């Protein structure tokens, strides 16, 4: 069964589109039309990881090569806290650390790793795969422009106004206890 | 103002 | 009396202000975008029929005019800069351009290095302006070009970026990063002008004369056994986003080294200054040498000075030179702009004298009579 | 504008020179029967407002400020306007987040005025220079 | 050239009293805080977020598929709270649109595949080309394409700008009649 059993206090809309064995902190936001498909593995999600809209969170199996790599492959995506996934973003990283605002329209490729403090800018590609520096800003579509930033910035104020007003409007999922 | 819901509801009226 | 605008077009680039200012207040690519075209075209073009070169100019001088200056061409005079020797029918295409077409009231042909000369406060230098198409060396004493002692060499930036260009397509190391992690050469045909101008502006560099030297001679290696200086650490410039060009530390001071390598003739950027020089006047040299004045943007590669004069004093010690220039004091001027908008930074200074601006400048109403602007060619 | 490709239809202007142009980027001068195109007509500068802040600037102010707005700033990283943020503040850019702090301009307590820009080295002796010049050309 | 027929099937449209012509895979959320002037076309899979905010909408305008309409965010000192969004009449947002901005005058254009930072505010007749992101707090001047990555002023829009995209929104309105029933 494709548990979608959620800590208390998350606000995933019924319309948001989740499924397989996915796992999702207390305080996380999910608007609707947010697409969290786990068909490789189990998805981990940590708490206060707004995603909104057109976000499409695929741990698709790689169709690159598709070898039957360790029969099953799990590889389970973990996500950090404190992190915001913007209108149209296409992520696709294992591995995400906390404070990670990724902005809209933007692809994040299958074998990146996300630290801390990263931004990665709308309009964006990163097929190419490295673990991203610290507090490192890519924007720009011609190229990445990778910046160095002094400290990030997360977003609390908006999720817990988001948290006020979604389940006037929308119909939250009523996730049992896990 | 006639909002949007004020709208599809008259349309489902209709029909 | 409204101040006179300055324009001094480049290949490279186009420096436009207004007179009596402490600096250009435009520079911008010498380039207009026409719909449909991916890559802009370059508006200052030699040997091409007029009618072309006539709209490209309107167009870019209407984006000068229109964009960058904020006021009206007809109401302000123009104190336009164009090199010495510059072709006959670009000069007056332009000057047609200006009067016909925007109907400024006078236009000053001002020469390049005598305005480079009046940043200084001096009246007598040895001005060489190392441009985009070609370097140049001209002498100027008390105010009068000596055009008998003129030089000139293809070895400004246009040759650089070609040499660039070449390098880069030889010892190309790109990573594509779509299945192409290791080294890929030439994965694209030809580089765009723009990614060998960053290039060389950001990575290469000028080096020392000693190390210069031993660049040169090991090139050839005859006999030789490890005598290239070590040379500096590869630099990973991105291209396209994904793609990662490992421009080899080599390129980055061994491109530069075809403005310096004689090659069996005698000429370079250094010898140039030295074959003008001897040519002079007997009683106009010392002056002349000791009052070097340097422009143009590919003079502000760092280190390009320092080599530039060294290879100067090491090439006056040579038999063609040493009975002659032997004993000389080359020293090197410090103007107070950047040598880019140097000869701008002149014409400034020339367009704020309004009394004589007037009657030096070619009139419009002189134009429509005559139709024949003045040039130091037989009339 | 581009929805209907206006450049499939080019109308012809006559004048000194003959240009076909979509009837849009025409003018149709009145006391001349003859449409006039975007080539042959003069332009001439009306007024001078910045983009950002949509004020409107006389044009002795913008020869005193250099074409120049008074509060805005535009990011040296990519060309988008700068915007003030409070800890007290420093500008910092939308799209790239490059911040005055990078450069090392340390913060305003004012909120717009307190930013200003560098003093040109060789100001004086350029000042030097003109009035030498001027008294020579005099 | 005139504007070509673009034909759809009744069955997924629902015609408003107001003339507005709403499809039904569109994703309308808080509709009763939603409000379109009439004559709109909102297309398939069109995300129009008025959960969060006022998100009005003028006559005529064209709202092409895979479109989101999400009002901004914006955090002032007193606190924390959503913007109201407002689009101006005649305005032409073209398909795989992004838009956080504050205020869209009347008689815009926005390009295909664009992205529009949050609290944007674009003055009437302006046009955004295609592939072209606009960061927050960008401010668009009438009569002015602002193209590229980063969103730049790079040209201005002809005279007759008020005059042909009423013409052009128009002539889509009146070009998008349903399906032949056979
Ligand atoms: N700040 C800079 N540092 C280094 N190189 C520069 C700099 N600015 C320009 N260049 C290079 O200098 C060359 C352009 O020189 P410059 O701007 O003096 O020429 P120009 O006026 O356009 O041309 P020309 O005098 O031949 O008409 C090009 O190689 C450009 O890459
Ligand atoms: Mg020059
Ligand atoms: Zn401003
Ligand atoms: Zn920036």
């Amino acid at each position: 069964q494709k548990s979608v059993k959620i800590a208390p206090g998350a606000v995933v809309c019924v319309e948001s589109e989740i499924r397989g064995d996915v796992t999702i902190g207390p305080r996380t936001v999910i608007h609707p039309k947010a697409r969290i498909i786990a068909e490789a593995g189990p998805i981990v999600i940590g708490e206060g990881n707004l995603i909104e809209e057109q976000a499409l969170i695929i741990n698709a199996h790689p169709d690159n090569i598709t070898p039957d790599a360790e029969d099953s492959e799990p590889k389970p995506m973990i996500i950090g806290t404190n992190n915001v996934f913007e209108v149209g973003c296409y992520s696709q990283a294992m591995k995400m650390g906390d404070n990670n605002v990724i902005e809209s329209k933007a692809y994040v490729g299958r074998n990146v790793i996300l630290t801390s403090g990263c931004i990665i800018g709308a309009c964006c590609n990163l097929n190419t795969f490295e673990v991203i520096p610290e507090n490192t800003v890519i924007y720009g579509a011609d190229c990445l422009r990778r910046v160095q930033t002094e400290r990030p910035q997360p977003q609390t104020l908006q999720l817990d106004f988001l948290m006020k007003i979604l389940p006037n409007y929308h119909h939250l999922k009523k996730t049992m206890k896990g | 103002s006639t909002s949007l819901l004020s709208e599809i509801e008259q349309s489902m009226e209709a029909e | 009396e409204k101040t006179a605008v300055v324009i001094d077009l480049g290949e490279a680039f186009t420096k436009c202000g207004f007179a009596g200012e402490t600096g250009p207040r435009c520079i911008i690519p010498s380039v207009i975008k026409k719909a449909g075209m991916p890559k802009p075209i370059k508006v200052v073009q030699y040997n091409i029929n007029t009618e072309e070169l006539y709209s490209y100019l309107k167009e870019f001088i209407h984006i000068l005019y229109f964009r960058h200056l904020l006021v009206n061409p007809r109401d302000r005079r123009v104190v336009v800069i164009e090199s010495v020797l510059c072709p006959s029918h670009f000069r007056e295409t332009l000057t047609r351009v200006l009067f016909k077409y925007f109907e400024v009231p006078s236009v000053l042909l001002a020469p390049s290095h005598l305005m480079a000369l009046l940043t200084l406060g001096i009246n007598s230098a040895m001005v060489l302006d190392c441009g985009y198409r070609e370097s140049l060396v001209l002498p100027i004493y008390e105010g009068i070009p000596v055009l008998n002692c003129w030089g000139a060499l293809p070895l400004g930036g246009k040759a650089l970026h070609k040499e660039l260009e070449t390098q880069l397509l030889e010892q190309c190391t790109v990573d594509t990063g779509a299945a192409k992690e290791q080294s890929l050469p030439s994965v694209m045909g030809s580089i765009p002008e723009g990614v060998l101008e960053d290039i060389k502006v950001r990575t290469c560099f000028v080096s020392d004369l000693t190390r210069g030297l031993k660049i040169q001679a090991a090139k050839f290696n005859i006999d030789g056994n490890t005598e290239r200086p070590s040379p500096p650490p590869n630099v990973d410039y991105p291209l396209d986003g994904e793609k990662i060009l490992h421009v080899l530390g080599s390129i980055r001071d061994s491109v530069v080294e075809i403005l310096f390598e004689q090659d069996n003739e005698e000429k370079s950027v250094a010898t140039l200054i030295l074959d003008s020089l001897m040519q002079c006047p007997i009683d106009t040299r010392k002056q002349l040498a000791e009052n070097l004045v340097i422009i143009g943007g590919t003079s502000m590669l760092p280190g390009f000075l320092h080599r530039l004069l060294a290879e100067i004093r090491y090439l006056v010690e040579k038999p063609k030179y040493k009975k002659t220039l032997g004993t000389k004091t080359f020293r090197i001027h410090t103007p107070p702009a950047k040598a880019n908008c140097v000869a701008w930074l002149g014409g400034a200074i020339f367009g704020a004298l309004q009394d004589i601006l007037g009657s030096r400048s070619v009139s419009k109403e002189y134009y429509n009579q005559t139709g024949r602007i003045p040039d130091w060619c037989s009339l | 504008a581009s929805l209907l490709q206006s450049e499939r239809v080019l109308y012809l202007v006559q004048g000194e020179k003959k240009v076909r142009a979509p009837l849009s980027q025409l003018y149709f001068c009145r006391y001349c029967s003859e449409l006039r195109s975007l080539e042959c007509v003069s332009h001439e500068v009306d007024s001078h407002y910045c983009p950002s802040c949509l004020e409107n600037m006389p044009s002795a102010e913008a020869k005193l400020k250099k074409n120049r707005c008074a509060n805005c700033f535009d990011c040296p990283g990519c060309m988008h306007t700068l915007s003030t943020r409070a800890t007290a503040y420093y500008l910092a850019c939308g799209f790239c987040r490059w911040t005055s702090r990078d450069v090392g301009m340390a913060d305003k307590s004012v909120a717009s005025g307190g930013w200003q820009e560098p003093d040109h080295p060789h100001t004086q002796r350029m000042n030097k220079l003109i009035e030498y010049y001027q008294q020579l050309a005099q | 050239m005139e504007l070509g027929e673009l034909l759809y099937n009744k069955s997924e449209y629902i015609e408003t009293a107001s003339g507005n012509k709403v499809s039904r895979q569109s994703v309308l959320c808080g509709s009763q805080n939603i409000v379109l002037n009439g004559k709109t076309i909102v297309m398939n899979d069109c995300i129009i977020r008025g959960d969060l905010a006022n998100v009005r909408v003028g006559r005529h305008c064209v709202v092409k598929s895979r479109s989101v309409i999400r009002p901004p965010f914006k955090k002032f000192s007193k606190g924390v709270a959503f913007f109201p969004l407002h689009i101006g009449d005649h305005v032409f947002i073209e398909e795989d649109c992004v838009v956080n901005a504050a205020q869209i005058g009347s008689y815009v254009h926005v390009g295909k595949n664009c992205v529009i930072g949050r609290r944007c505010v674009l003055k009437d007749c302006c046009k955004i080309l295609d592939n072209t992101v606009l960061p927050p707090e960008t401010v668009v001047p009438p009569f002015t394409v602002f193209s590229g990555c980063p969103g730049l002023f790079s040209g201005e829009l002809p005279e007759c700008t008020q005059e042909l995209m009423i013409d052009v929104t128009k002539s889509y309105y009146q070009k998008f009649l349903p399906l032949t029933q056979v």
